[PDB]
């Protein structure tokens, strides 16, 4: 996942 | 979309810049649901509020350390409580989260060190923490 770098993502 | 100066980035998040890893996100995953919503609704989002939840993120932080550094498991009452904490609040900020859906988040928490150095300069050992507490969290809440 999201923004890399403070807390959402990506990858399940 | 995000509106913020360099100056002021720092502010509330302190050297997370987004402009540069939106561009990163974008060639990782370019197309996730997850993400598609943070654009979605963070174009209406202003300064005041991602500081009302970066400060949630801090308090957040607070409790788990406090629970955390007591030496407490993850799979505690009081930890699996955080992560309940930690779903609700995420969740109506960036996008609708399921169980399955972010637990999993939380193990490629620790892969991309890049948000577990912005998180743990709060303390030292707990961007791990987060996975097995959140993780474990989703397998209770999971029926
Ligand atoms: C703070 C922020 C800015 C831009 C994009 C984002 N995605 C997420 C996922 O958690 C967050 C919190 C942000």
């Amino acid at each position: 996942s999201c923004t890399t770098c403070e807390c959402c993502c990506s990858c399940a | 979309g995000i509106n913020l100066t360099p100056e002021e980035k720092f502010e509330v998040f302190g050297d997370f810049d987004p402009d540069q890893y939106e561009e990163e996100v974008r060639e990782r995953w370019g197309n996730t649901d997850a993400y598609r919503q943070s654009k979605e609704k963070t174009a209406s989002y202003t300064k005041e509020d991602w500081q009302r939840i970066q400060d949630e993120a801090d308090e957040l932080t607070r409790r788990f350390v406090a629970l955390m550094d007591a030496g407490e498991p993850a799979d505690s009452e009081g930890a699996m409580d955080a992560a309940e904490d930690h779903r609700q609040g995420i969740a109506r900020n960036h996008y609708d989260c399921g169980y399955e859906m972010h637990t999993c988040l939380g193990e490629m928490y620790v892969s991309d060190e890049r948000f577990t150095r912005n998180i743990d300069a709060a303390k030292p050992g707990l961007a791990a923490y987060m996975r097995d507490a959140i993780l474990a969290n989703a397998v209770r809440h999971t029926p």
